[PDB]
RNA sequence: UAAAUUAAUAAAUAAUUAUUAAACUAAUUUUAUAUUAAUAUUAUGAAAAAUUUUUUUUUUUUUUAAUUUUU
């Protein structure tokens, strides 16, 4: 179980501290594509750094739990507001559009962290780790990054707390989130 | 933020007592009570009301 | 600056303690920025628990505004809405 | 407390940054010895500002002056002087009686 | 951290259940900790614990007006102690206490519009004296056994403490079997009380 | 309906306001993409002419 | 971190006089006459989703060869002839024009007879000296409604109004004036 | 091991230097400093009666404006005694935060003071010391923190001749650590068990983790990255531990860490602006200037001069990492080789007894396999290598089997970190370490008390109270008459009582293990009691 | 919708109603909640003892509607 993934530097690298069933799993470092998507990488990384002042919510991933974990398809998260998953916010103070699907942000390879949205255009605060080659999510969901380390952890969660419907049999969350490099 | 400071401290002229001149009135300006500043300033606005 | 004392007042009446500068204009610039309650004297931040003062006028105004019946009841003594209406007024004179 | 008795030398403050903005805007010709006459005629400063004694040049939030400048004002501040002197240009303090101001502003 | 001298809980000679006259008892030990109440130690009613004193003590027996009758500190005794004190600890409260009632009475009252149940009072004794009791141990006085309490002013009734014999407790309290509880019913308004 | 309870009635208004704004914005941002997409391609027709 | 007893030096700008070295590390310094710019304010404008790609903060600088290099006023090689409108230690510089040579910005802001930018912070009911300020952008031209929209993406929570000549933004102190210029500067205007 | 929580208050620990002269430094005095009024109390004649100003008989009382200007009141020099061996009390003040406090107030140059930072080493732990400086006696009190909490104060014994600068400031002989533990798990019994094995069997004298920094990027990742030919891997690594150290540098870094290629050198400017305002050692902090000159040599390369990343790293607070920290990492890695080769019983093997020779005695009982075992059993104490490249210089106890297991790996690519300058001109060339850094060591005169029921707290009274209590300060061991403060709701804060709560939730146990020992020079105390308790913070 | 009150050297706001404006976060239902500033407005009047009934002043028209038993 190796995750192939595209290596590049000079990109925002974000780390998550996941914890399912109250069990400390480990750190998950994400490589955000600031080369193709400048905006979405700045809304994402900001919520992970927690530097933004509170707007519609407390813009910060620390504490919010993953809420839509389909085994083998997608592990969703984010959800700054209304921790069940029914509200999409953004650090710019409004749901903002998707930039580009041309290169490195159109293909949802298994090594990818998409940027889930409510409308097809107005992205928000919810992301998801494409665990399989989602041939349909091309150019619908703007890919924004790719996991670098800890691919076993998101492979643990999608198994430990999963259901074909999506609801987690156990509460996997972000015990802390910060920028790495 | 116009504040109206007035000289602070007591004023009585005692007999030949006043043995301390050093801790005598510290010569500080302290702003007048917030109500009265509006009382005097009210006379100033009426140059052009409305 | 953590205090751990009976800290002080501010710099109203000032005995200047110089080190080295032009400095020929200190007590003429230490009584010039002292009346506007100010920096240019560095202000000596003291009393790190000034929260208990923000939580007094929180209580000294929530216990004196309840001296007039705080009243999340209603527009007090409604008794004539609760059927239905749009309340008009009653001038105070009181 | 601020009794403006006759003779009290209370100048009307002229920012230095208001001057350096009017020589690159194009109102003042830096070739010439800038005096109070131009400022009034270049509409740099209104005439309600000028009361005896004329003005004062204050260099706050200004750190450099690139071109040399030669100015005739009444009692510029210290750093306002050093700025102009450091730029090759110069400054002088043309303090004069009242009728000196009139004989100059309306030549 | 058992507070330094804000508590001491030192073994006992006699006479807890403070009153005006409070030494109503016959030969045991029970107290309240003498933290600054060490005033006991001055002239008896409490003795500092020691390797000797943890075997027994000279509890005040009232028969000889001195702390004469020895007493052991075995299991049965401490078993017998609380069982004995806790009995009159109930007696000391309801006898010396005076429980008020915020009740409701419409018109110029003179009388309650919803008379007092027995479960009603047995709620107050627990509410105000923290004394838990069986409601059926309350026998209304022979005047109002058919109509509750029902009256304003100062009423009383009979709470029945059964356990008088199994603890051998007589001649120290003026009624071995029942204790008069005294009530005083006010007329509180709609904002005043419920029911 | 009546989303949640916020302290003042002003804070209830200036919360319903920024909810009437995210609707305006979402309509404008959507019209902004069709001026950002129309650009990039028409920004390529010049470059695509060079190769 | 009260172990460092210094840091008292970082204090406030409210309830205490602020001047000279002690100017707040967030409060901008762009005045009417000293058009100072800041990189903090410029990133907010460059990390926000908007059309009209602003100008690079590199090619936006009005401030950072006979006798080892000469000033930017074109002091000529003789270290003699110099040219009038070429250097300005006060921050003045003409517009740079839009950065995207394929886009037609729908609004054209018109600098004033002294080279300013149309934003002025007024007060609501200045008679009683009420500390409630708004803005007004008087010199707008073009599709001033598509100018209103761009202000929303910067100021999402400010009550923005529009008339034929001006565009009011309400509850915007002297700071939202500075943040406005960095936009109209980077915008090429 | 049994759990423990420590360093939750400034004075959870305690340290007083014991110099080589003998009697360690113990502080009993605290002069506040003498001044000298220079001008006389400017006053003013202000009216003090409502009469008009025409009255010949006006009152005009004298209200004061300024008491007068004062001056440091400098003194003399004793006619040939420039040195000043003085005592001081730095509670929670790192040496950098007091090497700059002497310069913020008086102006003692950085080259002036001579203050050996106490090994272990922990920055925020109360400390008592003796120093040496070329200033008079009357101006040193002017640098103290008298009327403040945590009270860093100076006081002068001093006035030695200049030739007495080598003899003084030689090295601290030992260190009296009077530690106290929080939220411990074991009762009074289990601690006695775990500690008697610590007092007797001794501890693996590792190098404390303070010298490397408890950060995502240790001090070797700057001595290495600066030498991979990649200086910009070292600078960012340095700047990171600043953003990790203090809140002051974090947000400025994260703004610079990911600012635009367009607006970089601004984030460094707005970083320099805050560090300058909140006045930092702007002299010794010249790195942010160079970085600002590195990002300006691009983005208008022609308007400003050209600067390289190496030029920036040239101007850095280095020599902490290059020598004392980099050549500490591999040292611990050597012990890890004399614990793989079981060393509890000294494993000479070939009878290479230590020939450090330590004066007239302290050779490792240089003798046969059994005749060295005369006392080399007891003499498990032994400098395993030297610090860095002189690892081959000592390599003393074993056959050098450890040496031959790391030397083939040392100069190849630096055994443990895969990067290290073990080059020809090196700590072998210099001789300023003199590594007798022993493998196993033991505390001296242990047996301090233990509290079964401090359910909430217990401060340790320390050299500022006992001085002000009018109490003799030198105790030489855990006194427990003073200095103990058994729980009485007086842990000196109400906020620290919040620290106990939200730390009592996660980790629970009765506590206040008081502790005291006389650890020699070197030997951080945590790494000493590392084996006994499972330290947490 | 009754609330406010200190003559006089270095102590956070009088209170009311009014006009005009302002901002949601360690602080839970996925509950609820009129806080802040600027200005306008200071005369609606108790003496003793005792003590540590009730919500109504104010309704757009058609219906609809749960509080009744005598001596």
């Amino acid at each position: 179980l190796y995750m192939p993934y595209t290596p590049v530097a000079t990109n925002p690298v974000v780390y998550f501290d996941i914890t399912a069933e109250g069990d400390a799993l480990g750190r998950v470092s994400v490589e955000l594509f600031r080369d193709v998507v400048p905006r979405t990488s700045e809304n994402f990384r900001s919520l992970c750094t927690g530097e933004r002042g509170y707007g519609q919510c407390l813009l910060y991933y620390k504490g919010t739990p993953f809420h839509r974990i389909i085994p083998g398809f997608v592990m969703q998260g984010g959800d700054i507001l209304t921790k069940d998953g029914r509200s999409n916010v953004s650090v710019f103070g409004y749901p903002f559009p998707d930039e580009s699907f041309e290169g490195k942000a159109g293909k949802h390879l298994p090594g990818t962290v998409g940027m889930a949205h409510s409308g097809p255009n107005q992205n928000g605060s919810q992301f998801f780790f494409n665990l399989g080659r989602n041939e349909q999510l091309d150019r619908k969901f703007v890919v924004v990054g790719q996991v670098l380390g800890g691919w076993e952890i998101v492979n643990q969660v999608v198994k430990l707390c999963g259901s074909r419907c999506g609801t987690p049999v156990s509460r996997a969350w972000i015990s802390d989130c910060g920028q790495s490099g | 933020s116009r504040v109206w400071v007035a000289l602070g401290g007591k004023m009585r002229r005692r007999r030949i007592g006043r043995q301390i001149d050093v801790k005598d009135m510290r010569y500080y300006w302290r702003p007048i009570e917030p109500q009265y500043q509006r009382l005097y300033m009210s006379r100033l606005r009426i140059k052009d009301h409305s | 600056a953590a205090a751990a004392a009976a800290a002080a007042a501010a710099a109203a009446a000032a005995a200047a303690a110089a080190a080295a500068a032009a400095a020929a204009a200190a007590a003429a610039a230490a009584a010039a920025a002292a009346a506007a309650a100010a920096a240019a004297a560095a202000a000596a931040a003291a009393a790190a628990a000034a929260a208990a003062a923000a939580a007094a006028a929180a209580a000294a105004a929530a216990a004196a505004a309840a001296a007039a019946a705080a009243a999340a009841a209603a527009a007090a003594a409604a008794a004539a809405a609760a059927a239905a209406a749009a309340a008009a007024a009653a001038a105070a004179a009181a | 407390p601020r009794n403006r008795y006759e003779g009290k030398a209370s100048f009307s403050r002229l920012s230095l940054s208001k001057l350096l903005w009017a020589v690159d805007t194009g109102r003042l010709n830096p070739n010439e010895t800038i005096t109070l006459y131009h400022l009034r005629n270049a509409k740099v400063i209104a005439d309600r500002e000028v009361v005896w004694p004329g003005m004062v040049l204050l260099a706050g939030n200004v750190e450099r002056v690139p071109y040399p400048l030669h100015i005739e004002l009444q009692n510029a501040s210290a750093k306002a002087i050093q700025l102009l002197e450091e730029a090759g240009g110069s400054f002088t303090n043309v303090y004069m009686s009242h009728e000196g101001l009139y004989q100059e502003l309306h030549p | 951290m058992a507070p330094e001298l804000q508590l001491e809980y030192i073994p006992i000679i006699f006479t807890r259940t403070i009153l005006g006259p409070q030494g109503g008892f016959a030969g045991e030990e029970r107290l309240i900790k003498r933290e600054v109440a060490q005033k006991y130690m001055s002239e008896g009613n409490a003795v500092t614990p020691s390797a000797e004193f943890h075997q027994g003590v000279w509890c005040y027996n009232p028969d000889s007006e001195q702390y004469d009758r020895f007493v052991e500190r075995n299991a049965e005794f401490l078993d017998f102690a609380a069982r004995k004190r806790q009995w009159l600890d109930v007696y000391w409260r309801v006898n010396t206490g005076y429980l008020l009632f915020g009740r409701q009475s419409w018109g110029q009252g003179w009388l309650l519009n919803c008379p007092l149940r027995k479960k009603d009072i047995a709620q107050k004794l627990w509410e105000q004296y923290k004394v838990r009791v069986d409601p059926r141990l309350i026998e209304f006085r022979e005047k109002d056994r058919r109509t509750g309490i029902q009256d304003l002013g100062h009423n009383w009734c009979w709470l029945y403490l059964p356990g008088a014999e199994e603890l051998a407790i007589d001649r120290e309290v003026y009624d071995n079997k029942r204790v008069k509880v005294r009530m005083h019913i006010r007329k509180m308004s709609s904002y005043g009380a419920l029911y | 309906g009546r989303g949640g309870s916020v302290a003042n009635p002003h804070m209830r208004s200036k919360m319903n306001f920024m909810r009437l704004r995210r609707m305006r914005l979402r309509d404008v941002m959507h019209r902004d993409q069709l001026e950002k997409r129309l650009l990039e391609e028409r920004h390529h027709a010049l470059q695509q002419q060079q190769q | 971190y009260a172990h460092t007893p210094e840091l008292r030096h970082m204090a406030d700008g409210a309830a205490m006089s602020l001047s000279g070295q002690r100017i707040p590390l967030l409060k901008p310094t762009l005045s009417k006459w000293s058009r100072q710019l800041r990189s903090d304010i410029y990133d907010e404008l460059l990390k926000l989703p908007l059309r009209y790609a602003l100008h690079d903060f590199r090619t936006l600088q009005a401030h950072i060869h006979a006798s080892s290099g000469l000033s930017s006023a074109s002091p000529d090689a003789p270290a003699y002839y110099a040219v009038a409108g070429r250097d300005s230690a006060v921050g003045y510089a003409p517009p740079l024009g839009p950065a995207d040579p394929v886009d037609v910005i729908p609004f054209f802001v018109h600098r004033s007879s002294n080279g300013h930018l149309p934003g002025k912070v007024y007060s609501m009911n200045a008679k009683t000296l009420m500390p409630a300020f708004y803005m007004r952008i008087q010199n707008i031209e073009g599709d001033m409604f598509r100018f209103e929209e761009e202000l929303m993406k910067i100021f999402p929570t400010k009550k923005i109004f529009v008339r034929s000549h001006s565009v009011y933004v309400y509850n915007v102190n002297l700071d939202g004036r500075a943040v406005l210029h960095h936009w109209l500067l980077g915008l090429g205007f | 091991p049994l759990e423990a929580v420590i360093r939750v208050q400034s004075t959870d620990a305690h340290v007083t230097e014991v110099d080589a002269n003998g009697g360690g430094a113990f502080l009993e005095k605290a002069p506040k400093g003498r001044w000298r009024k220079i001008s006389r109390s400017k006053t003013l004649l202000v009216e003090d009666t409502a009469t008009p100003f025409s009255n010949s008989d006006k009152s005009f009382s004298p209200r004061v404006q300024s008491y007068g200007e004062y001056v440091r009141r400098i003194g003399k020099l004793p006619e040939g005694r420039p040195l000043l061996r003085f005592a001081m009390f730095r509670d929670g003040y790192s040496l950098d935060s007091v090497c700059h406090r002497l310069r913020y107030e008086i102006g003692v140059p950085h080259d002036g003071v001579y203050l050996h930072e106490p090994p272990g080493g922990s920055f925020a732990a109360v400390t008592q010391f003796g120093v040496a400086v070329g200033v008079t006696r009357e101006q040193l009190p002017h640098a103290s923190r008298h009327y403040n909490v945590h009270a860093l104060i100076f006081d002068d014994r001093g006035y030695h001749a200049l030739d007495e600068l080598p003899r003084l400031s030689v090295a601290p002989q030992a260190y009296l650590h009077r530690i106290l533990l929080r939220c411990v798990s074991g009762d009074e019994a289990a601690v006695a068990q775990r500690l008697r094995h610590l007092s007797s069997n001794g501890f693996i004298n590792y190098f404390g983790l303070e010298s490397f920094g408890i950060g995502s990027n240790t001090l070797f990742d700057m001595a290495a990255f600066a030498f991979r030919r990649e200086p910009h891997r070292s600078v960012g690594a340095y700047l990171q531990t600043l953003a990790e150290c203090s809140p002051l540098h974090h947000q400025p870094y994260l703004s610079y860490a990911n600012a635009e290629e367009s607006t970089v050198a601004g984030a460094v400017a707005e970083w320099l602006r805050v560090c300058e305002r909140a006045k930092l050692p702007r002299e010794t902090r010249e790195l942010l200037r160079k970085l600002h000159c590195y990002h300006l040599s691009q983005c208008h390369p022609s308007d400003a001069t050209t600067i390289s990343m190496e030029d920036v790293w040239k101007a850095c607070p280095i020599m902490h990492r290059a020598e004392q920290s980099a050549a500490a990492f591999v040292w611990n890695a050597m012990a890890s080789q004399r614990l793989l080769s079981f060393g509890s019983r000294p494993v000479k093997g070939d009878l290479v007894c230590r020939i450090g020779n330590r004066g007239a005695i302290e050779i490792a009982e240089v003798a046969s396999d059994t005749d060295a075992s005369h006392y080399t059993i007891d003499d498990v104490v032994l400098p395993i290598p030297c610090g860095g490249t002189p690892a081959a210089e000592l390599r003393y106890p074993t056959h050098s089997v450890n040496e031959a297991f790391f030397t083939q790996f040392a100069k190849k690519h630096s055994l443990s970190f895969l990067f290290n300058s073990g080059v020809d001109p090196t700590p072998r060339a210099a001789a300023t370490l003199g590594p007798y850094r022993r493998l196993v060591s033991r505390p001296r005169n242990l047996q301090a008390a233990v509290l079964q029921d401090p359910s909430s707290c217990a401060a340790l009274k320390s050299d500022l109270f006992l001085l002000q209590e009018h109490q003799p300060t030198e105790g030489w061991s855990l006194d427990y008459r003073q200095r103990v403060r058994e729980p009485s709701n007086f842990n000196v804060s109400e906020r620290f009582r919040e620290r106990m709560s939200c730390i009592r939730k996660r980790r629970a146990g009765e506590h206040s293990v008081a502790l005291a020992f006389v650890l020699p020079a070197g030997s951080s105390p945590w790494v000493a009691l590392r084996e006994a308790f499972h330290m947490h913070y």
